[PDB]
């Protein structure tokens, strides 16, 4: 999930926006 | 697990900003 | 309003802690 | 919603937990 | 200023980008 | 009131995220 | 590095309180 | 009052930074 | 209290230290 | 010790919410 | 202390409440 | 940089002020 994706390498705003509903 | 906890805290703050009116579903 | 945005920031932080493994759905 | 219920009068832990999945 | 602008009304991501180098 | 001060605290957090590697300049 | 990233967020919050009306530059 | 609640959150953050090794009381 | 003093106007680092141990 | 330092920031925030009107004493 | 207990493992709400007055 | 100084060891408000304007 988001934790796997973004807690070791920084996620961009674009990447984060993937987790908006 | 504490580092993942601390990360998640910042992730939900980030999503709160980025998602705006859409909102978000957060599942650990 | 700005105050609502700031309050929302703190609510998400609070829910992150209280909900734990259950997660949450937040929609403004 | 949670903003209307919790941004004028303080919500307790119990009240906040109502909004969890 | 920025308090004037972004603490009077919520700034969009675009408006926040104004403050970036 | 301290509203501007509290808002500013959230603002710089948001700017930190937005500006990414670019960094920022902020003065209140 | 996400740990540097989280740390920077806290640095900015702290600098906001410390630097006050002087403002600050920040470089990620 | 939520406004005092939110302010207090920032106060304890500030005191954490300021008081350092000395510690603090807060109610 | 600290709320009466520091939530009605901005408290300096100096004023804040008076609530340290 | 910044690992623990940032954790402590989050701990105080969490205790602030959990303890409610009881308040707390904190010292690293 | 709380750092030893709660920065090595995640403390539950109930564990955190141990450190209230 | 501020990261190498203050993310590996605790920086006091006095150490932080070095990075102000
Ligand atoms: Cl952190
Ligand atoms: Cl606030
Ligand atoms: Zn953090
Ligand atoms: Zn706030």
């Amino acid at each position: 999930g988001i934790v796997e994706q973004c807690c070791t390498s920084i996620c961009s705003l674009y990447q984060l926006e993937n987790y908006c509903n | 697990f504490v580092n993942q906890h601390l990360c998640g805290s910042h992730l939900v703050e980030a999503l709160y900003l980025v998602c705006g009116e859409r909102g978000a579903f957060y599942t650990p």
